[PDB]
């Protein structure tokens, strides 16, 4: 009876809810209700205690919990501040709820970059000042374990920028061993590597300069170092360092990833500057010396010929009950992603997992059970199914335990397992309602439904939603794959604009069946507008050949992709061909600027937000993951035929709009200023607007006057 | 098994002084022995190890180019001579018996005695 | 016939050109043809030849020119760079007129921040790295007198960034005698001065930090020193310190002008941080000690009860033929500005002129006359005249010589004198086209015309202009000048839209009789657009009263004044009520922002451009000059209530343009930010456009794009 | 108008030394008198001044508290007495008489004599 509103997309009225437990145990979890309250749930019995009282929190302001294993000291989190995507502070009291007061001996400093429990205890081991610090109890002075650390310029036991951003997408680096034996910390060196400096505004006299390590293409990478050291007698020997292997060493290298089998087996990750080569190691300890040994017997190379190593990250490997094999998901004969379980040899990997579809993730391996996901359902790229297989079982077998639990409903699956695999939870993205359930772990048959969204429903019986549909196209030989939006009361025999919406990005997908209410729903249900999201070469999910299309040649086959498809849809009927759109953002705001200066004559409008200019002035690891080196006898004449800047003159006949932050300390101002720059110098006219110290994200009142300008913007074009 | 550690004592600093250890029960000539040093209010620390056959000995970096190790099966004792006293030394030292006598190794948390104190201060 | 073109405006067609003579004697004087050939001229036998042929100066790429009074040697300068609005860097090569090559034997140094000649002779003072270096002839090698010049730091014979920009308007600080005996320099200290600091990209991966000494209302000042050094033994005593009387070294104060009167007597102005108050003093040479020394009874004291003393800068004061007395022009018993002459104390000021009108400059004095310029022709406070004043003569005089030599055509004239005032030059600006004419100097007969701009003429009789008219308002006792310019073919029966053009700083005066063909022109011309400039109270050139009515109240009086004309403009009969218009630069972007949220609905769109937002973000004198100090005890409570940014709200009807320049270092990018979070937390629409790596003045390409950005803006305004 | 002077020479670091003028043809006793120095290269600088009745005396900030002066106008004669030597003070030293004798008063270019040597070197 009524259509979507604005004010509804920029405040949430119409937002879902999901159900994440926060397990504790293999058959207990924890939850936090409506009303403050930390409410401990059982399966078994179904009963629900009150451990903390909101009383206690609000003594405290205390906005986050965390409960150590033996059930004995809770800690409390308050005066949260947040740094970058993933890293904040916070001010950290401990409780004692066995006589329910707080500790009143040794305090904890403030503010703390990272604090963590034992798994086996209650030892907490925190970063204070790039340093880390273990206490063996709450109320018992701390134990120092590192002293170069310095600000900017060494870090340890938290990553850096770049390692956080590119390589870890984690705040933390430190690990507790399996059975709280050991820690393994990490040590980023950063003193060499040049700093970009801009501006803070703030609310004083003077701004201030902010300067961040970070090292652009082809220029200096953090030096890393990993250390062991034990928790019960930390003086003994002190700091360990763990050996690396040879043909990793010769050359300047990154560290992927580090994970704990057993409590005297460690397994760390390499990766070579020139990303087409992985190493993995596993280290032993040997107890005559105290020592850590990395022998080459237990070295594993991952070679890609044709492109870079895995895809956005290195996969990470899942080992075994016996821990001595493990499984691991990379590209077969044929170029798909496949497991395989790697025993002694990489080159007697068995492949479990077979066909033109593909894997995502592995989520647990037991004893008995593996489960992961895949899209293999129906061959529909844009789906995600969980699947269980057998393991150790005289008859093979293989279940799609979410395959047909809500078909016209949920087509979108993640889980979230639970210790030994006893209970888990599936939460639901899409296209239906989301919905979360609460499933066992031997049966699969679901229990409690934790979250079923009935208040959403019931307010969305009154508003009229836009038609969605997912659809295919062939040109010559390759499989475009094209989501439309549709507005209600849709008839094939009137003439209506379009407006395109790209991504793009490497190892990225945009076409997946999830349930959103956004903008372009709301572009679609009150101006009647037609909106098309396309995905081709250079996506993932589909292939090997079609992954590493664009590989040393970004910004040549997205933009060829889009325009094929803009003239097939032209050629369908219904599109008015001088109504035509494209807006993107964060690389979608580089192919957007791409395509609207292709010269074709095809699109009218088209907006950037946030994009990259040249591939000169952005990360290292990034750029050259699929670009390679910026030196004359690599790929330096690509880097100068790719950039924005030399398609100026193609912006005479179209209209553009740039926007940007000045504060963003992910992809620089100096991109936009540049953009800028060549078209004054060109004589090209165009709009802008910037938002003040305001972030990649642009989060706040931002995202209103944002988006408030973009529909004016494609109001007035459209008119 | 018993170990008994005698020597050392007050001293002024930038001396040197000489400490023994002998040990009983256990078959000797046959182990790897080593010397460990606990401050106070601080936890143990490994200061130096000497092989079975005394061929190789191995000193820590707070203790390298300044500490020496001897033994002598024949009378079943070890010796640590410390030299160029600095006022970071002042601890108890502990001498420690390994389980492994086919090479040397660094006793984990190996069996103790009374230990010998140890101070040096102006 | 045909109208004016934006292409006509933003390329230079109709530009007028002036004829100003580089004296050297009393009686010939230096040019520089359309062929690179400086040429001397003779009035008397009227003959001239080539000093300097063009071969010479393309053999160096040479760009500038400076000839030694005993016209044996020359420097030309090339390699010019930019640095400031008045400060730059050159390489300087001698070259020998006698011989005919180029000195050898001892090069300067490379590059020079400024460089000069001895009024007597031929000996070099100049600047190299913040030091200064004399040369007794361009033959023998320098002889270095300061050691404590250091980048950024201490500034040797140069001023700093705010005695350029705010106090001086020069880019030299060093002074020679007369007849070249002594050298008087000046040094800078700014090392607890904060700094601002803001990011300039360039052609480089990675962008730089640019720092500049920039003090704000109420921070630290620099610290000035004057010395006083002999030439020809210049290791005697070393440098001497000129006294600073105890009046002024009680607390901070700024240093205002230097002016030597003979070989022994230097004049040094001074002014205290509170800025009613100015002292004069005389400081004389003692030769039994080779000191300098200032008395008490040779100080002057000019304080001003009701304001600030003088208007944008102080007058400095010119010295008669006996050395002994002076003249200068300051305010009267009534409030205006008038000439008085002094001679043994400040009390006894005689009043040559005395009138309801003013006084605005004096340009030479000589034994029995004296020049001067004025508003007194028909009570027309945009008109400059320069007259004629006759000294120590039997009777009286007084002569306009510029009243009737044109009286439709020229009515604005600048003076240049030469040696012993026995020629000089007038230069005509407006209403009609600019001319350039040089005079006998006793009978003031004109002898040659230098230049008429029949060029001009000849291309501008196929293009009609607007018709442009000077009026008065009188509102509640309150006069207004207003300007108006109208399109051809313009009848009062209709209705047309209005533009209105403020800047309304202090001391200053938009509404004067100039000739320019610039964007106003343009949209009159084609657009058939009305445009007006309104001066009321707070500017210059009329009073005391209306000067002095906007003293530490910046940002109240001007908005009525203009609110005040416009509703007359509209009672007028013949403007559209539904489409009016206002822009400024600089000191307009304050008053639009201000006038476009008064609440009052009479303006539709405006448009700021490089504005101010708050008065605590800029630089320390021009602030406190008008304002006050920003504590809690003097004026904090007005710098809180004269934002911009608590205005927010009332811009919620109306349209807004924002243009900024990033790299600009007199108004701040910070300004611009902050105006633009304020509208972002409102929750108010509006336009915004940056350029990047431009300064104040937006030169280049920048200006073009700037000026369309503008006109398709003020298009869809009123359409 | 005769000026002579006399002493100084060759001396090691650290020495110190006396020179004397003596001047002729003018009335003594009545002028202020100074004492000036020339390095090889630069120009003159002034080193010292001493007035006419002998009572008060003025140094330059380059000499100041190491350089002592005197007079006696019964032989008419002028003592500096420079102590405490560095090598920076080889020059030819100058004795120079003022035109003012109301007071102190440093003459700037008036009569001038033949000058000493004196150098300081290791
Ligand atoms: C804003 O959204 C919330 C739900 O998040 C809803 O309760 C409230 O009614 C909405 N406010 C308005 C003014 O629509
Ligand atoms: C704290 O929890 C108790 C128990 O549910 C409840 O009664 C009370 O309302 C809560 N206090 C709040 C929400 O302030
Ligand atoms: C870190 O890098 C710096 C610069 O190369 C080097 O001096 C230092 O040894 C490295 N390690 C530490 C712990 O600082
Ligand atoms: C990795 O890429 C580099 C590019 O320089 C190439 O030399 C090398 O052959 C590749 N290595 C593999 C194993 O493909
Ligand atoms: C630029 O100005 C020149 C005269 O200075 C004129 O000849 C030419 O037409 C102008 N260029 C354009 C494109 O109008
Ligand atoms: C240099 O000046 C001479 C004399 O007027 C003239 O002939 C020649 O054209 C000029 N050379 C140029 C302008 O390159
Ligand atoms: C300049 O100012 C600084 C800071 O107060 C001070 O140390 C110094 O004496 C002043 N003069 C010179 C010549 O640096
Ligand atoms: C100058 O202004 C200050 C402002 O604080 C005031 O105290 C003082 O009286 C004024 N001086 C004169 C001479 O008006």
């Amino acid at each position: 009876m009524r259509a979507l509103t604005l004010k509804d997309i920029l405040n949430g009225t119409f937002s879902y809810k999901t159900f994440f437990p926060n397990w504790i145990s293999g058959q207990e979890y924890l939850h936090q209700s409506a009303d403050n309250n930390i409410v401990l749930y059982n399966i078994e019995t179904g009963q629900s205690y009150t451990i903390l009282s909101n009383r206690t929190m609000k003594s405290v302001n205390a906005s986050n919990y965390g409960l150590s294993p033996d059930r004995q000291f809770v800690y409390l989190e308050s005066d949260y501040s947040k740094l970058w995507r993933y890293s904040y502070t916070a001010t950290y009291y401990i409780y004692d709820l066995s006589n329910g007061e707080f500790v009143r001996g040794n305090e904890l400093p403030r503010p703390i970059q990272y604090l963590c429990w034992s798994p086996v205890g209650s030892k907490l081991a925190y970063v204070y000042q790039n340093n880390i610090y273990l206490k063996q109890r709450p109320g018992d002075p701390p134990f120092q374990i590192t002293f170069n650390g310095r600000e900017n310029k060494i870090f340890n036991g938290i990553p850096d920028w770049v390692y956080e951003e590119e390589m870890l997408a984690t705040k933390y680096a430190l690990w507790w061993s399996p059975n709280g034996k050991f820690l393994a910390y990490a040590e980023f060196n950063d003193t060499d590597i040049p700093v970009i400096a801009y501006s803070y505004y703030g609310d004083e006299q003077y701004p201030r300069t902010i300067n961040i390590p970070y090292p652009k293409a082809g220029a200096k990478n953090p030096v890393v170092r990993i250390f062991i050291i034990d928790t019960t007698y930390p003086a003994y020997v002190g700091p360990q360092e763990v050996p690396v292997p040879a043909m990793i060493a010769s050359s300047d290298y990154y560290f992927s990833w580090l994970t704990w089998v057993t409590d005297e087996r460690v397994c760390l990750q390499w990766l070579k500057r020139v990303q087409n080569v992985s190493v993995l190691s596993i280290c032993d300890f040997r107890e005559d010396w105290q020592t850590w040994d990395c022998p080459k017997t237990q070295e594993h190379i991952e070679e890609s010929r044709t492109g870079w190593a895995g895809g956005f990250f290195v996969s990470t490997p899942v080992f075994s009950y016996d821990a001595i094999s493990y499984y691991k998901i990379f590209s077969d004969k044929d170029g798909y992603k496949h497991i395989h379980y790697i025993k002694d040899t990489v080159e007697n990997a068995i492949q479990i997992t077979s066909g033109k579809w593909e894997a995502i993730n592995i989520f647990r391996v037991t004893q008995d059970s593996l489960f992961y996901s895949s899209n293999e359902f129906e061959e529909y790229p844009g789906r995600r199914n969980i699947y269980r297989i057998s393991i150790g079982s005289y008859p093979p077998s293989k279940k799609c335990v979410t395959c047909h639990l809500r078909k016209e409903r949920c087509q979108y699956y993640t889980a979230s397992f639970s210790d030994y695999a006893k209970y888990y939870a599936l939460v639901c993205y899409g296209p239906g309602i989301p919905i979360s359930t609460l499933h066992d772990g031997r049966t699969d048959q679901e229990i409690k439904i934790l979250e079923e969204n009935k208040e959403l429903e019931n307010a969305l019986k009154n508003i009229q939603l836009p038609k969605e549909e997912i659809k295919k196209l062939e040109v010559d030989e390759i499989t475009l794959w094209y989501k439309m939006i549709l507005p209600p009361q849709f008839d094939r025999s009137k003439k209506y604009p379009l407006l395109i919406q790209v991504y793009g990005g490497p190892c990225s997908q945009s076409v997946r069946s999830v349930f959103a209410v956004n903008w372009i729903s709301y572009l679609a249900s009150k101006e009647g507008m037609v909106i098309a999201l396309v995905d081709g070469r250079g996506t993932a999910f589909q292939g090997d050949k079609l992954l590493y299309a664009v590989y040393r040649k970004l910004g040549v086959y997205e933009v060829e992709d889009q325009i094929t498809a803009v003239r097939k849809f032209i050629e369908m009927g219904f599109i008015d061909e001088k109504r035509i759109a494209i807006w993107g953002w964060s690389y979608g705001g580089y192919v957007s600027s791409l395509a609207l200066a292709s010269g074709t004559g095809l699109f009218k409008c088209g907006i950037a937000v946030a994009p990259v200019s040249s591939w000169e002035y952005y990360a290292s690891v990034y750029t050259e993951r699929f670009m390679g080196l910026p030196t004359k006898d690599d790929n330096l004449e690509h880097y100068k035929n790719s950039t924005v800047m030399a398609r100026a003159e193609y912006f005479r006949n179209v209209d553009y709009l740039l926007i940007h932050g000045t504060a963003d300390d992910n992809v620089h101002f100096q991109n936009s200023a540049q953009i800028a720059k060549a078209l004054v110098n060109a004589q090209v006219d165009f709009q802008a607007m910037w938002y003040s110290d305001q972030n990649h994200g642009l989060s706040g009142l931002s995202t209103n006057h944002l988006y408030t300008h973009m529909t004016h913007f494609l109001k007035q074009c459209f008119s | 098994v018993q170990l008994v550690e005698s020597g050392g004592g007050l001293v002024q600093p930038g001396g040197s002084l000489r400490l023994s250890c002998a040990a009983s029960g256990f078959t000797f000539s046959s182990y790897a022995m080593s010397w460990v040093r606990q401050a106070p209010g601080k936890g143990l620390e490994w200061v130096s190890a000497i092989n079975s056959g005394g061929g190789s000995t191995s000193y820590a970096d707070s203790v390298k180019g300044r500490f020496t190790i001897s033994r002598d099966n024949a009378k079943n004792t070890l010796y640590l001579q410390m030299n160029s006293l600095k006022p970071e030394d002042t601890a108890v030292y502990y001498c420690a018996k390994a389980r492994t006598g086919w090479s040397l190794a660094v006793p984990s948390f190996g069996s103790w005695g009374q230990g010998t104190q140890v101070t040096v201060s102006s």
